[PDB]
């Protein structure tokens, strides 16, 4: 994140402030998902899953989100990502 | 006459237990292994956000996994038989020695 230096005789103490992970739990995980006949990958992210539905969370931190349109891309069709699963994607056009 | 060589406190097999630990921490962990707690990640995962890291998107990868997993065997295979075809490879640690 940051360092702070001090002075040493005939030398420098750096204090270097990093970022460390705890806690980590297992999730399952997928490559894409198969919603309208294509595959859909996170832009920024990584799909979860807590056994019941999916979600998508950023790589250094769980915060589980709803799998929305402005959170994925589609590319391709869903008969090539090898491991790619069915679960649906949340348009937020349609209820509005 | 007085020359005389002192073995190293690492032996072979130690060195070679590290590389293999690390060598596996690299697999199953990617990245996190070194920041912190070695979190298990599947490898055409890790291959995923290493493209996303050089500016590539995932699909990439994701559509050619098969390709791409020859290409590395394929390269692998060609390092072996340099290594063991060509003797001047590991020239520096034979001129130090």
């Amino acid at each position: 994140l940051m360092s702070f230096p001090q002075s040493a005789p005939h030398g420098v103490v750096f204090l270097h402030v990093t970022y460390v992970p705890a806690q980590e739990k297992n999730f399952t995980t997928a490559p894409a998902i198969c919603h309208d006949g294509k595959a859909h990958f996170p832009r920024e992210g990584v799909f979860v899953s807590n056994g019941t539905h999916w979600f998508v969370t950023q790589r250094n931190f769980y915060e589980p989100q709803i799998i929305t349109t402005d959170n994925t891309f589609v590319s391709g069709n869903c008969d090539v990502v090898i491991g790619i699963v069915n679960n649906t994607v949340y348009d937020p056009l349609q209820p509005e | 006459n007085g020359l005389t060589v002192l073995p190293p406190l690492l032996t072979d097999e130690m060195i070679a237990q590290y590389t293999s630990a690390l060598l596996a921490g690299t697999i199953t962990s990617g990245w996190t292994f070194g920041a912190g707690p070695a979190l298990q990640i599947p490898f055409p995962m890790q291959m995923a956000y290493r493209f996303n890291g050089i500016g590539v998107t995932q699909n990439v990868l994701y559509e050619n996994q098969k390709l791409i997993a020859n290409q590395f065997n394929s390269a692998i295979g060609k390092i072996q038989d340099s290594l063991s075809s060509t003797p001047s490879a590991l020239g520096k640690l034979q001129d130090v020695v």
